[PDB]
């Protein structure tokens, strides 16, 4: 009957609506590869879909997807097993290294903007209007690290113009340079900021930017990726 | 075989439980520990749901099924055969449940991100804890919980509802459906927002999220942003599947009788219980 | 280890008056105020809202309706603003008898007014559908806003008017009122044999179901990978960061397969709008088609 007919053509239907979905999916990351990098001769069910193409605003070219893959980076790995399916481990200090939870992606090096083509991203002390209107005033607050030492001042906030958000703590060290920290990743407290995920001997080493008033993609990148990995790797340092 | 920027993820490190021997994935599957256990409870559990149907005397899947002891059996154990397989089965489900989990949580140190997606998965493992623990252990028996078969389970859901009259009237389940309702409605409205920017009429560039924030603003008067829709949409659901299991954790234990009388509260409030006209008096 | 389920600071700008694009900026209003209690969850801001023909339209009779059903409460409270209060929930404008059968002719306080109301309904809806097209065709974006909003009104659109009018009869339709559209849906299922043999219900179940596993895992993921700046759906898409890369590997390493920034939001709105698709349908053959998904259910078709 009529209500039989309607639940078959459903079950069609769904199940090229499911097709489509997950060759979408693999516009970004593919094809798969061998630990080697080669590509591996297993790709799975599915084809690759016919690319499409962004148009990127602010006259910044297209971007092309699914397209040719680079990690245009290199990586310090090598193998600890004799098979497919284990892990690399780092052969220097993966911090530094920009691997495992430390890694970082080569994107653009240019600043994302906003609808009008301006930096999105802006140090507060150059964003006109902006204040803090709730909360903790960060600015002029020391920044603790993991390891219950002092590591620099809260100098000022980075903030999102268009969508009025807090993003970067710049924090000024004890050389004078600042870096930038992820807000998502320092607790604002009453006397203080506390990082949980870096000790204070790792600060300096949070990678700076080339200039004082705009982060690229780059740098957004490799900066909160370092801060992250932290919490791998600086493990050695903290205590409850 | 690898995602084409996966390698210099995959380090050692992460595990809670085991050091480096189950630090290793199987196709694009992490292992760890959890997973071994996972697939233990698994495993287990999926053999005596087969063992199960052999005394049942059925294969058909739309028939297996695994129903819990008497009401008789009270809180105790039972035979294999009258609801002792679902006693076990009830144990790897929680097993494996809870090693998924655990999984995702090692997972998630590997990769260097926050814990929030187990943390929400485990709202989930709360009602199904409700259902067949909890609310069954406050009631006095494993017989108030539910058989694990695919029909039979949606038997259980009407004839449970339907011993308090029109379940509707539950006021968290009320609660409980309307952020099931919400949720659904944000999830439309944020993936299509996504979509219509990155995804705009034929040979414009991409939007921005300005575009979305304008949107909005054009259309209600007011956008939550990008941060707020994924903090409401977290939050939307979490809080539809916990009035759930409280809904279902009141009924029968401080609630046993119709739903539909416990609005009398309500009604008979003194300043007005004896007005007339209306609907009641 | 903070969160990110409130912000810890608040900061502010001059208020945003928006893109402009191709929109008429003398139908946008001034900003309202800045709510420090909506900032710590999403944006401070309220305002500036468009509002053209078919604004005050969809508004106007959007209230027409609302003022119709609370009109005839007043009527059943007799007056009485006490009752009022206590009968809330229990008053109710109904639909026609089925004596009167699809026409308009019913008197007004037996059915009439729930066309009246209705009608000012449907104007209100369908008013704000072409508004959700026309604000995104204004600023140039895609049109998944309005598409998706035409299966909910699918749904509703079913409930109401496609199926009381193949059932030859506006009785058949749902009524306005708290504890009575929860009765109309009670009795619905009983009549026709138990919903949950309908088939096209038990998938509509499965995407709701469905959608809050998304949610909550597509939230907590960009929650999780906010320090990369996750949130930034859209500009991850037009150059995949750390953010993107490790939220796919999440899901491969968890379950096995993929997902791309952009392409896990094409499953968000297909798994949303598939609960009312698959819901309109089920409700759509029950009782024009068939009379008893039991019995329906127990030929298997
Ligand atoms: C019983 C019978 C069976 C039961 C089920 C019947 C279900 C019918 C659903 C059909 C919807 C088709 C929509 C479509 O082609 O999507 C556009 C399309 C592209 O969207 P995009 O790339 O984001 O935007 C392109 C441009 O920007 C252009 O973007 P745009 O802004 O112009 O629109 C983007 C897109 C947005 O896509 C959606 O969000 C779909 C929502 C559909 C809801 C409609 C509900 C109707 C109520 C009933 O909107 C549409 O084109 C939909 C038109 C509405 C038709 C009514 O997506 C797909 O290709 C979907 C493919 C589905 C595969 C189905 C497999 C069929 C197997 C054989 C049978
Ligand atoms: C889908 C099957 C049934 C139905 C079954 C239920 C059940 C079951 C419940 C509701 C509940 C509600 N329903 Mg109803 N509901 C239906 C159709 C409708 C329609 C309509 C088509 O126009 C409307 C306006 C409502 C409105 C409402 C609200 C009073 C309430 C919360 C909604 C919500 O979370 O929205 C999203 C929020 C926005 C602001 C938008 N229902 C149909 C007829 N509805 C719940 C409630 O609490 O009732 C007291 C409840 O328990
Ligand atoms: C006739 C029946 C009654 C009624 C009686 C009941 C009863 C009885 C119950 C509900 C419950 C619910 N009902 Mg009610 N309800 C009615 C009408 C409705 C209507 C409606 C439109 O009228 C709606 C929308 C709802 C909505 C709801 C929700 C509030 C809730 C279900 C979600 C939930 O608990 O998720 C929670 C999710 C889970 C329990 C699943 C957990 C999954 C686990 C952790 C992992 C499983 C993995 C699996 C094995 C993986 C395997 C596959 C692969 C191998 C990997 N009810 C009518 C009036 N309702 C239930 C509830 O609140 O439960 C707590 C409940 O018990
Ligand atoms: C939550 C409140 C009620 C209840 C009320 C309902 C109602 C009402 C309905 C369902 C529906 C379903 N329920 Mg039930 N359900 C309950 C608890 C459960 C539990 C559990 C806690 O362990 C499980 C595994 C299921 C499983 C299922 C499926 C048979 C089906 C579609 C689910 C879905 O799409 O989810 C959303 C999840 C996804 C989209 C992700 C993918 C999940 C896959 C498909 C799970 C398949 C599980 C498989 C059949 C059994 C496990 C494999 C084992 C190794 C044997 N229910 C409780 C008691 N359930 C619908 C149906 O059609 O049933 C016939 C339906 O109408
Ligand atoms: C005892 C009752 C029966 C029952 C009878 C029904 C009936 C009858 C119906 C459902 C429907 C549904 N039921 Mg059932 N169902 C029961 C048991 C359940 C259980 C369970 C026990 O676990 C669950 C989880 C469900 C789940 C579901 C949903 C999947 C589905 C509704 C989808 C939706 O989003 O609607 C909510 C969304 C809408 C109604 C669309 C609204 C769109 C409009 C445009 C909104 C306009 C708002 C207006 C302008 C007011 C705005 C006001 C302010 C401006 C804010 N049912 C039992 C078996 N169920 C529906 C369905 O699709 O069935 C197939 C339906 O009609
Ligand atoms: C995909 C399925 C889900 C869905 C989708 C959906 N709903 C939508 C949209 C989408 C994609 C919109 O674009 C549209 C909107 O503008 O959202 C802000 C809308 C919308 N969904 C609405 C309601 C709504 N949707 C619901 C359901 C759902 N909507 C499904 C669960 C429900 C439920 C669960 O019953 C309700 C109550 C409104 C918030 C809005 C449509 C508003 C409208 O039609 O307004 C006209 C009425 C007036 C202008 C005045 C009314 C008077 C006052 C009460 C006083
Ligand atoms: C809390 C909000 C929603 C939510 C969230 C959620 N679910 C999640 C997660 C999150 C955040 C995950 O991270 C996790 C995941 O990996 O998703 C892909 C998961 C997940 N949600 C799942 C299912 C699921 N979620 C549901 C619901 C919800 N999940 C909520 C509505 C439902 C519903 C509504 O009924 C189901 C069925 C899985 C896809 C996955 C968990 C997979 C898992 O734990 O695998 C290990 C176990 C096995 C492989 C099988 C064990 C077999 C048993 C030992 C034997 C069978 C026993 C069982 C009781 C039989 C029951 C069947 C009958 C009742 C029909
Ligand atoms: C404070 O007091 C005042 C008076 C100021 C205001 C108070 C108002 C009150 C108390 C309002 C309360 C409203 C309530 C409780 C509303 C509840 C609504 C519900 C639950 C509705 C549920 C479902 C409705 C549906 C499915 C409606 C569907 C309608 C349609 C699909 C369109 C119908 C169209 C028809 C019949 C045709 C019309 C005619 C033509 C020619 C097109
Ligand atoms: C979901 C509803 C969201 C809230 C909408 C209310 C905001 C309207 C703001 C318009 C105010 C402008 N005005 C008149 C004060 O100048
Ligand atoms: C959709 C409405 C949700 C709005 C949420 C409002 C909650 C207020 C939270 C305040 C807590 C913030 N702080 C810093 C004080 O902790
Ligand atoms: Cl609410
Ligand atoms: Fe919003």
């Amino acid at each position: 009957d009529l209500a039989s007919l309607a639940i078959y053509s459903f079950w069609i239907f769904l199940a090229g609506l499911i097709y489509y979905l997950q060759t979408e999916n693999m516009r970004e990351g593919y094809p798969l590869e061998n630990e080697d990098g080669t590509p591996a001769a297993n790709q799975g069910p599915f084809p690759l879909p016919k690319p499409k193409t962004f148009i990127l605003p602010h006259g910044r070219g297209t971007l092309t997807v699914p397209g040719p893959e680079s990690e245009d980076r290199p990586i310090a790995l090598a193998r600890t097993a004799v098979s497919e399916g284990f892990p690399h481990a780092p052969t220097g200090d993966p911090m530094k290294d920009g691997v495992g939870p430390a890694s970082w992606v080569a994107r653009r090096d240019l600043p994302e903007l906003d609808g009008h083509g301006h930096n999105k991203i802006k140090p507060m002390k150059a964003a006109a209007g902006f204040h803090v209107s709730a909360g903790k005033n960060p600015i002029g607050l020391p920044v603790r690290g993991c390891d219950l030492e002092i590591a620099g001042k809260v100098v000022d906030i980075w903030v999102d113009i268009p969508e009025q958000m807090a993003r970067f703590l710049e924090v000024e060290l004890k050389d004078g340079s600042t870096r930038l920290l992820p807000m998502q990743m320092v607790k604002v407290q009453s006397n203080r900021v506390h990082v949980n995920a870096l000790s204070s001997d790792l600060f300096a080493g949070i990678p700076t930017i080339k200039s004082p008033t705009e982060v690229t993609l780059l740098e957004e990148d490799k900066i909160c990726g370092y801060v992250a990995g932290g919490l791998m790797y600086a493990a050695p340092k903290r205590k409850s | 075989a690898l995602l084409s920027f996966e390698r210099k993820y995959r380090v050692p490190g992460g595990t809670l439980v085991g050091g480096n021997l189950f630090d290793f994935w199987v196709g694009p599957f992490y292992v760890g520990f959890f997973g071994v256990a996972t697939f233990f409870f698994a495993a287990l559990g999926i053999i005596l749901i087969a063992w199960s149907a052999v005394l049942q005397g059925t294969w058909n899947p739309q028939l297996i099924s695994v129903y819990p002891p008497a009401l008789e059996y009270g809180l105790g154990g039972a035979p294999l055969a009258k609801g002792g397989l679902w006693q076990i089965i009830t144990i790897c489900a929680t097993g494996a449940f809870v090693s998924w989990a655990l999984r995702e949580v090692e997972i998630c140190r590997k990769l260097g991100i926050g814990y929030h997606i187990p943390f929400a998965f485990a709202f989930a493992i709360l009602a199904y804890l409700t259902l067949v623990l909890f609310r069954p252990v406050m009631m006095g028996a494993w017989g108030y919980a539910f058989p694990y078969g695919i029909w039979t389970h949606l038997d259980w859901v009407s004839n449970t509802g339907y011993t308090y009259g029109n379940f509707h009237y539950n006021p968290a389940h009320m609660i409980a459906i309307s952020f099931f309702f919400t949720n659904a409605l944000a999830l439309a409205l944020h993936g299509a927002l996504v979509l219509s920017a990155a995804n705009p009429e034929k040979g414009k560039e991409m939007r921005t999220p300005d575009h979305e924030d304008t949107f909005f603003r054009d259309l209600v008067g007011y956008s939550i942003g990008t941060l707020g829709i994924h903090r409401l949409g977290l939050l939307l659901s979490l809080s539809a599947v916990f009035f759930s299991a409280l809904c279902m954790i009141i009924t029968g234990t401080i609630w046993f009788d119709q739903w539909v009388d416990w609005w009398q509260w309500w009604v008979k409030l003194p300043w007005w219980a004896n007005i007339p006209g209306g609907i009641n008096g | 280890e903070y969160q990110n389920i409130f912000s810890q600071v608040q900061v502010r700008g001059p208020a945003d008056l928006g893109m402009t694009e191709d929109v008429n900026l003398a139908n946008r209003s001034g900003v309202g105020p800045f709510s420090t209690l909506l900032g710590w969850f999403g944006n401070a801001q309220l305002g500036p809202i468009y509002l053209g023909s078919l604004g005050v339209l969809s508004l106007f009779s959007g209230l027409m309706w609302f003022f119709t059903i609370g009109i005839w409460f007043w009527y059943q409270a007799g007056w009485n603003p006490a009752v009022f209060l206590r009968d809330l929930f229990f008053f109710s404008l109904e639909p026609p008898a089925p004596e009167y059968g699809l026409s308009f002719a019913a008197p007004l306080k037996e059915g009439g007014l729930w066309l009246i109301a209705s009608f000012f309904m449907f104007v209100a809806v369908w008013s704000w559908w072409g508004r959700t097209y026309l604000r995104a065709q204004a600023l140039g974006m895609g049109k998944h806003t309005a598409w998706a909003f035409l299966s909910a009104i699918w749904l509703w659109m079913v409930l109401g008017f496609i199926r009381p009018i193949l059932m030859g009869s506006w009785s058949e339709a749902v009524p306005y009122g708290i504890f009575s559209h929860l009765d109309w849906t009670n009795n619905f299922s009983l009549v026709h044999g138990n919903l949950f043999y309908n088939p096209f219900h038990g998938l509509s179940i499965a995407f709701l179901x469905g959608s809050a596993l998304l949610f909550a895992m597509h939230g907590a993921t960009i929650l999780a990978v906010s320090r990369f700046g996750g949130e930034r759906e859209l500009e991850q898409i037009a150059d995949r960061g750390t953010a993107a890369e490790r939220a796919a590997l999440f899901v491969r390493w968890t379950m096995g397969f993929n997902a791309t920034m952009e392409g896990i939001h094409r499953w968000a709105i297909w798994m949303a709008v598939l609960v009312t698709l698959t819901g309109g349908i089920g409700i759509l053959l029950s009782g024009t088609v068939v009379d008893n998904w039991y019995v329906w259910g127990q030929n298997h078709g």
